[PDB]
């Protein structure tokens, strides 16, 4: 699968990784905008409160928003 | 970051 | 709840019930290097007076640091 | 000259002759975001106009991102 | 850095 | 000798060391000031344009300035 990987922004990733897309607020969010990471990994990674992480499953499903 | 530039 | 809390520009957890606020005010170097602005989270909202300005909210990361949203 | 050169935070070197430059202007996104802060290195220093501050300066890492240096 | 805060 | 090692701010370095104090702006300097870096090398470091290095060969001769 081919994803994006930041700050490439594309790789191609092992069959069965996923692309993924987080993304979340730290203190700059006003300023720079969110903070944004584009990568893959074997399983969709877990994160924590007020991060965003979407997932998908096919070729460069997770551009720069 | 989203955006390209730093905002005031 | 998680806040900004300064130094650091990363979100921190504060205890169930806090809020998260920004400040800017005049601290002892107000004439040398302008306003202080620190993020931070407390049990209830700093005051807000003639030099202090002051946002307080209740979600998780709601103070990062203040910008003006218009020209 | 050295020069700080957004979106970056850190000294870059820019030709001899350039000036180091700050620029607070509205682009597309005031109305939403408030004035883009831009810092770079030019040959001339941009103009000042109704809605553009501007710094320029001529000695290495001169253009710090700009602060009201008062209450 | 210097300082331990964020100056506007 | 002892210095001031960023950001413990006391280490035990070997006998002819050097500690050091960096100073210098990134584009921050306005708002948090100058950034800063003490430690101890077995010379003192070179550095560039805008960089302040202050070596020097006493007992916690780097302090926070």
């Amino acid at each position: 699968i081919r994803c994006f990987i930041t700050p490439d922004i594309s790789k191609d990733c092992p069959n069965g990784h996923v692309c993924y897309t987080k993304t979340w607020c730290d203190a700059f969010c006003s300023i720079r905008g969110k903070r944004v990471d584009l990568g893959c990994a074997a399983t969709c990674p877990t994160v924590k409160t007020g991060v965003d992480i979407q997932c998908c499953s096919t070729d460069n499903c997770n551009p720069f928003p | 970051y989203m955006w390209d530039g730093w905002y005031m």
